[PDB]
């Protein structure tokens, strides 16, 4: 009748400074204040969040390239507030021409400034990679956040610097705007003979379909059994309960087959991760290896 | 046949229809009338894909397509061989994931669990219904749907997107799309939190969801913890899907024109429409 | 071709990736078994993992799984078939005897603690520093079950320290005891507390904690699987 989306009586106690374990206490902020907003559907905290040397560098960097892009936008917009509120989508942030490769002759209007943006992006995200990693540590868990990011990251590298490396233009890239950047992938996909074609791409589109399905699945039976304590995953883990149990079994009743409190998770962390890893392969094979996906296909090699 | 603790809840109850009559399991699987009622819906519409396939006269599955009926038949019936196949295996389709989901209702109630899981399945029913039902019927005939074939229905995809140009444009997919980029970061993020936390460190004991809530908080500032990451989920996954069938709803519909050229309101609105520079002026 | 090995290697590998994740989910309530608890002859195409062991906080030991299953336990019901795939008819009072939507399991007789080794779940009197911050405070509402009668009053929520949220209201019934009832379950109303799963006769029923300031896992299961069987069987 209830149905637990959102929380009928938020109860709040003294801040939570978290565990310490093995982590740096002098590099965490005090705590934030707290969203009753938030507090109706999750945590309502705001706090403490961890900042050490190799989070200042991410945060510094990522700041870098978001001003370095904003004043392309304000300059192309003649510096007018109208004008770039107006034109805020149609502004772009383009690589280098073909003619200068894989150079960094190119200028600061024609080039230029889209490297500069993209090595502060590069700084920005493997720091923020390598703080994934540190932070896991710290604490002593597994390093599972850092793996999967690291298929996110693949992704990225891909559009961005792999891809343009081994087809030797950084003109191959993927251009800063919002309209600009959608643009691109549809001109990629026309391209490259139709991305429809591409296997690695229509097995990107399950994993992410499948990843809509499964959390669909896996929020809905958590919160089905969440009367009897299911969301409490860790502890069901280690003593399974009669959530697990219910749970386990909609499933085995429905499709006939299921899993654990703890599998689950293992399913859920690999339907995202295969979405851009099999993407990631998908885009680095297109234009290399293969000029066009229907002609391919016509022969699959 | 039996996990390890499942006898216990294989009591009798909780059926909608017919009482005690399908009230029992076939292996893993619960049946009840809706298990009867997929079942049926479900191998009619083999029966009759296998039969479509005859008359396009292949065998192949990265061949067979069922089309449905040509434009021209309107929102009226056709010959099985050129659209009332489809017509029907539509049909046996809506029935066999409606019955589905009743079914799914079913096995809550035996399960004394909520009714989430159906609840969220509807969703993926209506969105399949807005591309097969709703939208041709707004439009004016079921050629307008997608067809049942492996790539044909790519095709269709394909063809009905740049329809409207870059099909990219379309702002209730815009919405779409993040909703489904956002859903698969969770995803990733709450399978390998709760495995970090149940995996720790080589030798180490388990952690606590306290570690989970402190991972995040020490890497983002925030946590949305136990309960909200479940909630979050299901928001995400059911958006996505909601928007998918509004960002189609709409096209062929209110709007038919190329989708870039409607962001020509914001950039003619009065107060800035006449200034020069920039990329518009 | 370069892409055409690389799609075959993936289809080698994602095969294999299913087996682990399948094999994975083996870790409970394997080895399968027949309606009379001997073991199935039809195990699946999957072989049992090699067993896991986790080591839990706070010196409670270890779990090791896949690992010798039992319910430690009594189910209450008797086949109403002849053969497989029937359903099974509770012998007494279901609600009592803890079978069907009214199940719980044997998990452990101790409280789950927090990361500090302290009782996760507290009565708000308890957890210092702890109140309502926002909706309607259910404490010294009258609360009410599906046959419209009041079957008695709040008297404190019980409290997730850890992850800061209601988890149980603690009501008071006509003789002055206590039961725990799942928030989950409950309807909290400008003027009542609204529990549809129980009749108001069915409140005393509710399994009951061994200390008034904590409860245990078992005891969590017991709660929940009383307090959701009812939805079936009050009706
Ligand atoms: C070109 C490709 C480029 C793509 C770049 C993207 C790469 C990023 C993807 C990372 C995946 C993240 C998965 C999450 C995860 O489980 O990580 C935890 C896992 C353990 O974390 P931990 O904190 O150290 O351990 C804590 C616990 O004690 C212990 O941890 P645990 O118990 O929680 O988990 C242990 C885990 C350990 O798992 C791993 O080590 C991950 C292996 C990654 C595989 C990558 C495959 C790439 C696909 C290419 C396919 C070819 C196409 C070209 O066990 C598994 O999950 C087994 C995986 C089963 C794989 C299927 C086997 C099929 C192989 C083929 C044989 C076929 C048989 C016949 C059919 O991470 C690792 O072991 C290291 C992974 C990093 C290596 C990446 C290489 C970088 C270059
Ligand atoms: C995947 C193949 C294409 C691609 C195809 C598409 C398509 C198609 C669409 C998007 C959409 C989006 N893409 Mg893109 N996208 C690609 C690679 C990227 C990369 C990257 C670093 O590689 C980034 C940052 C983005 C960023 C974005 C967001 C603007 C938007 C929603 C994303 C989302 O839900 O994120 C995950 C959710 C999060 C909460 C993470 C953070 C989200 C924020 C909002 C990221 C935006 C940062 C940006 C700098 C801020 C905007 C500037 C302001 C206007 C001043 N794209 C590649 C090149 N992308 C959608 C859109 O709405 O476009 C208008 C859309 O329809
Ligand atoms: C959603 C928007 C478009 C669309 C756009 C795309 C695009 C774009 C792609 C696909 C792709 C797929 N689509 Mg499609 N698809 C649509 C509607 C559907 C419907 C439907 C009933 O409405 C179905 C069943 C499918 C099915 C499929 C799969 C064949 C394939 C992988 C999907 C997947 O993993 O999903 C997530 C689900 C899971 C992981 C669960 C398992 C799903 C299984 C595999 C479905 C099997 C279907 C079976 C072959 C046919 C029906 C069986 C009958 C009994 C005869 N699509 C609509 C019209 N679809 C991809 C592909 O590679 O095609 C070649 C691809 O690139
Ligand atoms: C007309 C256009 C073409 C087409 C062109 C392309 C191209 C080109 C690409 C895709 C890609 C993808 N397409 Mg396609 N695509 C088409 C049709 C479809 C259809 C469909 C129903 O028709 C679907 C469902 C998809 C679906 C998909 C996805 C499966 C895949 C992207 C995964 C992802 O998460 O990326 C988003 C994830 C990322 C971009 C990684 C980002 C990670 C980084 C590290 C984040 C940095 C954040 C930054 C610092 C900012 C932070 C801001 C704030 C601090 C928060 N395509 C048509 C046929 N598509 C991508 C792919 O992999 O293809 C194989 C790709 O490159
Ligand atoms: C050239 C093509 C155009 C384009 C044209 C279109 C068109 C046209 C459509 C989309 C749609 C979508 N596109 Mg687009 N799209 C493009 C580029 C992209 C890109 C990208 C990265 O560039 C992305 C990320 C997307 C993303 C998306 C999604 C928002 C949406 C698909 C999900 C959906 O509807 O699920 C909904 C899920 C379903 C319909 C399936 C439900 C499953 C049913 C209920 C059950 C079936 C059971 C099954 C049969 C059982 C069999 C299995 C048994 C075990 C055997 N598009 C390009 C530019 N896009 C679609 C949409 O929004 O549809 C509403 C749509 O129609
Ligand atoms: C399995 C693949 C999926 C995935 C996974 C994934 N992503 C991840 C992770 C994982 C596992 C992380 O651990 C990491 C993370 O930290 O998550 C919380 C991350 C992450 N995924 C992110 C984004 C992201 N992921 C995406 C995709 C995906 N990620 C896939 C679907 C996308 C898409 C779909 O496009 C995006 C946009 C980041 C949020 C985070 C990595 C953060 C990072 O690298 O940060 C560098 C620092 C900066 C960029 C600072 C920039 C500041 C802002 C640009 C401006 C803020 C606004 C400000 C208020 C305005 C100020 C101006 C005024 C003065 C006027
Ligand atoms: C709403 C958010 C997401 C979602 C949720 C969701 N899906 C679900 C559920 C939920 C909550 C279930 O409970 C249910 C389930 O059991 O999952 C394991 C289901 C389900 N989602 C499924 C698939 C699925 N979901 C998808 C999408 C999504 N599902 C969203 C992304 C997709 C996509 C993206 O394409 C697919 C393919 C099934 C695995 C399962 C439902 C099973 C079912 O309905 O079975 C009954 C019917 C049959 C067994 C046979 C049907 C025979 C037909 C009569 C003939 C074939 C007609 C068909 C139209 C032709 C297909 C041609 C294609 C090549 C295009
Ligand atoms: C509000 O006004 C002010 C001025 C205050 C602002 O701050 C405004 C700022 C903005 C308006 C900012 C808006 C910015 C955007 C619209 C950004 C949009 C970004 C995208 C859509 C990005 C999408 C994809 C990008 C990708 C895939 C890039 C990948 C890059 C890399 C993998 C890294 C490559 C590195 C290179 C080429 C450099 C290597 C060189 C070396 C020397 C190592
Ligand atoms: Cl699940
Ligand atoms: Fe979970």
């Amino acid at each position: 009748e209830y149905q637990n989306i959102f929380s009928q009586v938020q109860v709040r106690g003294p801040a939570d400074l978290g565990m310490t374990e093995d982590v740096n206490l002098a590099n965490r902020s005090g705590v934030g204040p707290f969203s009753t907003l938030l507090g109706w559907f999750g945590n309502a905290q705001l706090g403490p969040i961890y900042l050490g040397s190799l989070g200042v560098l991410s945060l510094f960097s990522g700041l870098m390239w978001f001003f370095t892009i904003g004043i392309w936008f304000w300059y192309q917009a003649g510096w007018n507030p109208a004008v770039f509120l107006r034109d805020l989508f149609f502004f772009s942030l383009e690589p280098p021409a073909p003619e200068y490769g894989l150079s960094f002759a190119a200028p600061l209007k024609e080039g230029g400034l889209w490297l500069i943006a993209s090595f502060f992006m590069f700084v920005a995200v493997w720091s923020w990679w390598g703080r994934t990693y540190l932070r896991a540590q710290a604490l002593g868990m597994g390093k599972h956040t850092a793996w999967a990011f690291l298929s996110a990251i693949w992704l990225w590298m891909v559009l961005g610097f792999i891809r343009p490396i081994l087809m030797g233009s950084w003109s191959e890239a993927v251009p800063y705007g919002i309209f600009s950047h959608l643009d691109w992938t549809n001109n990629f996909s026309l391209v490259h003979g139709n991305l429809f074609y591409n296997p690695f791409h229509g097995l990107s589109i399950a994993f992410l379909y499948g990843s809509a399905l499964l959390f669909a699945m896996h929020g809905a039976t958590i919160l089905a059994v969440s009367r009897f304590g299911g969301e409490r995953e860790l502890e069901q883990i280690a003593d399974r309960g009669t959530a697990a149990e219910r749970w386990a079994l909609f499933w085995r009743w429905t499709m006939g087959f299921n899993a654990t409190m703890e599998g689950i998770h293992r399913w859920a962390i690999w339907m995202a991760v295969l979405v851009t890893l099999t993407g990631g392969i998908g885009i680095l094979l297109s234009g290399t290896v293969v000029d066009n996906w229907y002609v391919w296909g016509q022969n699959h090699g | 046949a039996l996990l390890s603790f499942e006898r216990k809840y294989r009591v009798p109850g909780g059926t909608l229809v017919g009482g005690n009559l399908f009230d029992f399991w076939v292996g893993p699987f619960y049946v009840g009338f809706f298990g009867v009622a997929t079942f049926f819906f479900a191998a009619l519409g083999i029966i009759l894909i296998a039969w479509s396939a005859v008359l396009q006269g292949t065998w192949n599955p990265q061949l067979i397509s069922v089309y449905p009926p040509a434009l021209e038949y309107g929102l009226g019936g056709a010959p099985l061989a050129k659209g009332g196949l489809w017509q029907i295996i539509t049909i046996c389709a809506t029935g066999a994931f409606v019955s589905w989901a009743l079914r799914e209702v079913e096995i809550c109630r035996k399960l004394g669990i909520g009714y989430h899981i159906p609840f969220a399945f509807a969703f993926a029913i209506l969105a399949y219904l807005t591309l097969v039902l709703f939208r041709p019927v707004m439009m004016g005939a079921w050629g307008y749907a997608f067809p049942y074939g492996i790539w044909t229905h790519l095709d269709w995809v394909s063809n009905t997107g740049y329809t409207y140009g870059n099909f990219h444009y379309n702002p209730a997919h815009m919405i779409a799309i993040s909703f489904f980029f956002t859903n698969a970061l969770a995803l990733a993020l709450h399978g390998a939190l709760v495995l970090s936390a149940a995996n720790p460190e080589k030798g180490k004991e388990m952690r606590t969801p306290d570690h989970e809530d402190t991972f995040f908080r020490d890497l983002v500032g925030y946590s949305i913890g136990t309960l909200g990451i479940h909630r979050l989920g299901l928001l995400l996954s059911l958006s996505a899907v909601f928007f998918s069938a509004l960002c189609m709803i709409i096209t062929g519909t209110i709007w038919f024109d190329q989708w870039v050229d409607w962001w020509q309101w914001w950039v003619k609105l009065p107060w800035w429409a006449n200034i020069p520079g920039g990329i518009n002026g | 071709d370069l892409a055409s090995l690389a799609i075959y290697s993936f289809w080698i590998f994602l095969a294999g990736l299913i087996y682990y994740l399948q094999t994975e989910n083996m870790r409970e309530g394997y080895p399968l078994e027949n309606e009379d608890g001997t073991p199935a002859a039809n195990q699946g195409p999957f072989p049992l993992p090699k067993p896991k062991t986790f080591i839990l906080p706070h010196g409670r030991g270890t779990l090791t799984v896949p690992g010798p299953e039992s319910e430690d336990r009594p189910i209450a019901l008797a086949r109403t078939a002849v053969s497989e795939g029937f359903p099974h008819a509770p012998t007494g009072d279901p609600m009592k005897d803890g079978v069907g939507p009214a199940s719980w399991v044997a998990r452990r007789d101790l409280p789950e603690l927090d990361g500090h080794g302290h009782n996760k779940i507290k009565p708000m009197k308890a957890a210092a520093g702890f109140h309502v911050s926002a909706g309607k405070n259910p404490i010294g509402l009258p609360v009410r079950g599906c046959d419209l009668e009041i079957a008695g009053k709040v008297v404190d929520i019980w409290v997730d320290i850890p992850e800061q949220m209601a988890r149980f209201l603690e009501v008071e019934l006509k003789d002055g005891s206590t039961r725990l009832l799942p928030m989950q379950m409950v309807k909290v109303q400008s003027n009542r507390v609204h529990v549809n799963a129980l009749s108001s006769d069915l409140f005393a029923g509710i399994p009951t904690i061994k200390s008034p300031t904590e409860v245990t896992l078992l005891e969590e299961d017991k709660i929940c699987g009383y307090v959701a069987g009812g939805l079936m069987y009050a009706a």
